[PDB]
């Protein structure tokens, strides 16, 4: 009877809102702003920077990292976001990672996967389930949708309903 | 005006809480009620409410009066962002106008408090 919140955290400009809309476009409800992605599951996103990821990730029942490729300014996993992901893992929060490729990227889906898988592993986040959406996005997107839904099916029994503690007039 | 609710929860916790309840109950607004610190009026047992958006501020004041059993010959006042809200607004309208950044609407109440507000 509980409601699950998956938060997508990562740099600005990576299309996290459109990713959430794409994930929710094929859901019955379509017939921080949270969007329902099937019963019991809400998806939200926060750009980090500038938000400090730690306090938000602490509220995520599922944590989804959204990461850029190597071409980007800086490096794909900022220290505070890596530390927040390690804290989620330590407490048993399911961890997912996404590379949302987009037209004219230096990387094939295969290269982005291999390099991002290696980066995550090297940062102690090897247990993250990695999704690499092609520029054309698809099979990976549907795998992400189903992984989010199945992680959420399992967590509902640990979590109160959203109304918990509210006097519903 | 210290708010126990805010003291008890991180800003992020409060944001996700209101966001979840707003997504799940789109015709209702989440409200925190606290009596004015230092005031003489009896306290209220429950602080956290899910209020139908269509009831008026005046009607919500009557719900609060009933919850604290305030005798009819005593006055009650509500205060939202430091001022007296328009009694004929609906709670949905008051929410959209005065909601906290955390997505909750914070309503303080008192009696004819000698010490003001």
């Amino acid at each position: 009877q509980g409601d699950v919140t998956a938060l997508f955290l990562g740099p600005p400009g990576l299309g996290k809102s459109a990713l959430i809309a794409a994930l929710c476009d094929k859901d019955v409800e379509t017939l921080p702003s949270l969007r329902a992605a099937g019963p019991g599951l809400f998806l939200g996103e926060l750009s980090c920077p500038p938000a400090a990821p730690g306090p938000w990730a602490a509220e995520a029942n599922v944590l989804v990292l959204v990461l850029p490729g190597p071409e980007g300014n800086g490096e794909p996993l900022a220290p505070a976001l890596g530390e927040a992901a390690l804290a989620a893992l330590a407490r048993g929060t399911p961890l997912l990672a996404v590379r949302n490729l987009r037209p004219g990227d230096s990387q094939t889906a295969a290269q982005a996967r291999d390099q991002t898988a290696a980066l995550l592993n090297s940062a102690g986040l090897g247990a993250a389930d990695l999704f690499v959406l092609p520029a054309n996005c698809c099979e990976e997107l549907e795998r992400l949708r189903a992984a989010l839904q199945s992680q959420a099916e399992a967590l509902r029994r640990l979590l109160p309903p959203a109304q918990d503690g509210f006097e519903v007039l | 005006m210290k708010w126990m609710f805010k003291e008890d929860h991180s800003l992020e916790h409060r944001c996700v809480e209101s966001a979840k309840i707003r997504a799940k109950y789109p015709d209702r607004v989440p409200v925190i009620v606290e009596k004015v610190s230092g005031s003489q009026i009896v306290d209220i047992d429950k602080r956290k409410y899910l209020v139908p958006s269509d009831i008026t501020v005046a009607q919500f004041m009557w719900i609060i009066r009933k919850r604290i059993q305030l005798p009819s010959e005593k006055a009650i006042f509500l205060f939202v962002d430091k001022t007296v809200p328009q009694s004929s607004l609906t709670m949905g309208q008051l929410y959209e106008k005065e909601k906290d950044e955390d997505g909750f609407l914070y309503v303080a109440y008192s009696g004819e408090n000698t010490f003001g507000f």
